[PDB]
């Protein structure tokens, strides 16, 4: 009987109209038998045609035994209650998290079931369950509780999350605890070890208080490792001048991020018209401009710093052999952060999936380190990724994304 | 009328439409009398009182020979709250699935055999007018749903799924599909059982107060519904007039392209891409164009495949769904999705408009997605392939294309025209060859351009271009090096345009200088292009 706590738009914003995807026979039955249990235990209602307001709904399977998920995209609904979760309830970020040697993720949306939802503000939840071929209508549900994907969600719930994590806190001081969306990142320095065991703790004090979480046993995420990597040149014993002619290259774009760096020596090294091929020698007023651009591409950048008013940026480019390089930044040329993501081998891997398991990877580590999602710039047709997006997406957050039709003139800059 | 309402609003912050009925037709007058009294009498309004009730303009026309009642409702539509979208995609034929009877019905009064949200009905006031003085200005309301109402539509196919709910579950067997004011039963039931139940929602639905046809089930196939005429064990395209003139407006092409289109879902081989060209200039579209060679033969061709009816079949779900690509002209495709060999459940076409250089096997990729996004549309699953492309041609493009793509399950087909890379580029400087350090330049405002190269056994040329672009004269200098190189060429260009548009392996473009340099390439046994920074001297080409 907990009284509603009310949610109230931005002046001046109405509420979510996006379209329902076209979906698979066997998602949309997955979705009925799934919303029909819903409805059944009152989270979930129907609506007539007087609520205009729709939100996507795709059908996921996280376990992938037996187990369809539901996921909702809010995404604009949270970009139209953004003043709810992000002013008037604000859940603050740690930095210390990013420090901590092993970070295991825990999912907790299940507590928000048993919140009820503000009355008023249920129409903007409405969903539709998509028919074939448009035989029918689509099926029309609204949430009646706290609904999993809307971030104003945990920012509710988080009175009642801190007074549950409250003796765990305690007990274990040095132990980081985060709670992004349906989530909660634990980071710890203790032995992996002894940190599984720690966490396994924390999964019995969530269950004696009433919390389920998924006991399946998302392998813990090591952030120490992490840092913007540096630009490595070619290391050869002779050189060409076709090799000389992609190192000077490669360093020229290396001006617009590390400044003072030197290439003329290396210039005057390759001077009259001769074949690629030709194996030309160092000089050695060249090879002090090599050894100097490659110290001075090992140091971090000069005025990088995170902007909290702007957003996150990430960029990827597929670089082949099963392999995916990236880059987070706000700005260009200021690089946050840089990775690479290489997927295990495996046989059953496909390029979509790579990029799907890349965009999750980097999207928890920037809700590790800066608490908010990026904005991916995806390498991939449009219509391509909205068709197959669902088929290996794991997680229960959606970034924001946009597709590049113009492609990189060099993939070996990055890696 | 005991269905239930729907509460209906006004947009936040608006008031209900207070307009006022200028027009006072004596004559019209008296018509709209006789029509508010006898529906006054069937409840479908009521006279209200002088308590403001706000206004909405009202006319009269005729088409029987009975005048009818328009109310311009476009100032409470404006006002009224946003409803739940009606679907405009419609049902595709070749999704649906065979029924032993097809039964539709229509009916008769629809928005008017639904009621209203009482505290919304003083939004619809309207008034009779008079030309006399102390005029008796006659007002109502309308306790119904209104004709061009906003609501009306969403709440009547709400108020027909409710209504329908009790007779569906009572006889799972049958299947009914609402469309506006349609209803079609399908059931596989015996003919005689199949008449009883249709009856027996006819009575269903007067008990609600919804007609239903009388004379049994008046449709009889095939069907003409939405320009598909639609038969017990098969579907077309209702028949195709493709006008023959001397003169074509901008107006005239528009709806041939348009009708052409719309054959393309059974009628296999139709093209559109000359005839489409013309409207590429997009002029008032009462203008007059010349067709051209090209589109008067496509025409032709198209009028010889409509000149043969083809027609198709629904969907079985215990069959596999196969889709079929075969390429036409140039970068246009034809697809055909069937599940057995001579009937096919829909055909159609791909066209890659938009970018200026493209290559068959991205082509072929896209039309593929265009098929997986249709086929889930339809049949909610997506279909296996029969695709002309070699393997380890597929296997070669994707490994080394900057996007992702995902290919599906897909089998190979011989029939020609194949698909295939018709030259690659080295990934290493070839030994053994001569090396073209090519530049191109160009000043904007002479038009006037020069493109060249020098090799390193000394070669060395300087060709002069009239009425060229400084990117044109860059893809130039490479094509110059390719004519006067051998079939084991380096070149070095400083122009990331050239090295783009080069890199993507096109074999196909719109300009006339990438078809030729194309030519070149593939007549090469070995090409190397490679890229170094402009102004950086090393290149030392300076025109
Ligand atoms: N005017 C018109 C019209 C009829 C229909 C329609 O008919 C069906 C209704 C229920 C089940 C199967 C159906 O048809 C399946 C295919 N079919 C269609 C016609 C026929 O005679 N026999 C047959 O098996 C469905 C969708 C749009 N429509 C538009």
């Amino acid at each position: 009987p907990i009284e509603t706590v009310p949610v109230k738009l931005k002046p001046g914003m109405d509420g979510p109209k996006v379209k329902q995807w076209p979906l698979t026979e066997e998602k949309i039955k997955a979705l009925v038998e799934i919303c029909t249990e819903m409805e059944k235990e009152g989270k979930i209602s129907k609506i007539g045609p007087e609520n205009p307001y729709n939100t996507p709904v795709f059908a996921i399977k996280k376990k992938d035994s037996t187990k369809w998920r539901k996921l909702v995209d809010f995404r604009e609904l949270n970009k139209r209650t953004q003043d709810f979760w992000e002013v008037q309830l604000g859940i603050p970020h740690p930095a210390g998290l990013k420090k901590k040697k092993s970070v295991t993720v825990l999912d907790v949306g299940d507590a928000y079931f048993s919140v009820p939802l503000d009355e008023d503000f249920r129409k903007y939840t409405a969903f539709t369950i998509p028919s074939i071929n448009n035989e029918t209508p689509g099926i029309r549900y609204q949430y009646n509780v706290l609904p999993q994907g809307w971030k104003g969600s945990p920012a509710i719930f988080q009175s009642s999350m801190t007074k549950i994590l409250e003796p765990f806190k305690k007990q274990n001081p040095d132990i980081v605890i985060y709670q992004y969306m349906d989530d909660l990142y634990v980071g710890s320095d203790l032995e992996i070890g002894q940190h599984r065991t720690k966490i396994e703790e924390l999964r019995q004090h969530l269950l004696r208080w009433g919390l389920t979480t998924p006991d399946k046993k998302g392998y813990e995420l090591h952030p120490d490792k992490w840092t913007v990597q540096p630009i490595v040149l070619p290391e050869k014993d002779s050189w060409t001048v076709n090799d000389i002619q992609k190192l000077v290259g490669k360093l020229n774009w290396a001006s617009q991020i590390y400044p003072g760096i030197k290439v003329r020596q290396l210039s005057k090294l390759l001077r009259g018209t001769k074949a690629l091929t030709e194996v030309i020698p160092l000089t050695e007023e060249a090879e002090l401009e090599l050894a100097e651009n490659r110290e001075i591409l090992k140091e971090p950048v000069h005025g990088v710093y995170y902007d909290p008013s702007k957003d996150l940026i990430a960029e990827i480019q597929k670089q082949g052999q099963g392999q995916w390089t990236y880059q987070i930044y706000q700005e260009p040329f200021k690089n946050l952060k840089t990775g690479k993501y290489a997927r295990m081998r495996g046989a059953h891997t496909n390029d979509v999936k790579q990029l799907t398991e890349a965009v999750q990877k980097i999207t928890t580590e920037s809700i590790v380190i800066w608490g908010k999602t990026p904005k991916f710039k995806l390498p991939i047709q449009k219509e391509t990724w909205e068709t197959w997006w669902t088929e290996y997406w794991q997680a229960t957050w959606i970034p924001e994304w946009e597709f590049v039709n113009t492609p990189p003139l060099v993939k070996l800059w990055y890696q | 009328s005991p269905i239930e309402t729907v509460p209906v609003k006004l947009k936040p912050g608006m008031d209900g439409p207070k307009v006022k009925q200028w027009p006072l037709t004596e004559e019209k007058i008296k018509a709209l009398v006789e029509i508010c009294t006898e529906m006054e009498k069937e409840g479908k309004i009521s006279k209200i009182g002088p308590e403001n009730p706000y206004n909405t303009p009202v006319f009269a026309i005729k088409k029987s020979t009975k005048w009818r009642k328009l109310v311009d409702f476009r100032e409470l539509n404006k006002r009224t709250q946003d409803f739940w979208e009606v679907q405009l995609g419609i049902p595709h034929p070749a999704g649906l699935k065979k029924k032993k009877s097809v039964t539709v019905l229509d009916v008769g009064d629809a928005y008017f055999s639904v009621p209203l949200d009482e505290d919304f009905r003083k939004y619809t006031a309207f008034t009779i007018p008079s030309i006399n003085n102390e005029t008796p200005g006659i007002r109502y309301q309308y306790n119904v749903l209104p004709q061009g109402w906003k609501g009306s539509p969403a709440i009547f196919q709400s108020s027909m799924t409710k209504i329908l709910e009790p007779f569906a579950a009572q006889n799972p067997d049958i299947v009914i599909c609402q469309y506006m004011d349609d209803l079609y039963v399908g059931s596989d039931l015996e003919i005689g059982q199949h008449r009883t139940k249709i009856e027996e929602l006819r009575q269903h639905l007067l008990r609600w107060g919804l007609t239903t046809p009388d004379k049994k089930h008046q449709k009889e196939p095939p069907f003409l519904w939405m320009g598909y005429e639609l038969h017990p064990d098969k579907w077309t395209v209702q028949p195709i007039v493709l006008p023959e003139k001397d003169s074509w407006t901008v107006n005239d092409i528009q709806k041939l392209v348009g009708k052409l289109n719309w054959a393309s879902q059974i009628y296999p081989g139709i093209k559109v891409r000359q005839l489409s060209k013309l409207l590429r200039g997009t002029k008032a579209l009462t203008e007059v164009i010349p067709l051209t060679e090209e589109a008067e033969l496509e025409l032709a061709e198209n009028r010889e495949i409509l000149k043969e009816p083809v027609h198709g079949v629904y969907y079985d779900p215990s069959k596999d769904l196969i889709a079929e690509i075969q390429k036409q002209g140039q970068g246009q495709w034809t697809y055909q999705i069937y599940q057995e060999p001579f009937k096919n459940l829909k055909t159609g076409k791909y066209a890659r408009m938009r970018g200026a250089h493209t290559n068959d096997v991205k082509q072929l990729t896209e039309a593929v997605q265009k098929i997986t996004t249709e086929s889930i549309v339809i049949w909610g699953k997506t279909p296996k392939f029969k695709l002309p492309i070699q393997k380890e041609t597929w296997e070669t493009w994707w490994t080394e294309y900057w996007q992702a793509t995902w290919i599906p399950e897909w089998e190979f087909v011989n029939t020609p025209p194949l698909v295939k890379l018709w030259y690659q580029l080295e990934k290493e400087p070839i030994v053994g060859a001569e090396t073209f350090y090519v530049d191109g330049a160009a000043n904007r405002e002479t038009k006037l351009g020069k493109a060249g190269y020098v090799t390193n056994k000394g070669r060395q040329k300087v060709v002069p271009l009239t009425n060229t672009t400084n990117q044109k004269t860059e893809l130039q200098a490479i094509y110059l090096a390719l004519q006067d190189s051998g079939l084991e060429v380096n070149i070095v260009t400083d122009s990331q345009y050239a090295l783009g548009i080069i890199q993507a392996q096109p074999d196909k473009s719109e300009s006339e200088l990438v078809n030729q340099i194309i030519e070149q390439l593939i007549k090469k046994e070995k090409v190397y292009l490679a890229w170094v920074p402009a102004h950086k001297g090393i290149g030392g080409n300076e025109q």
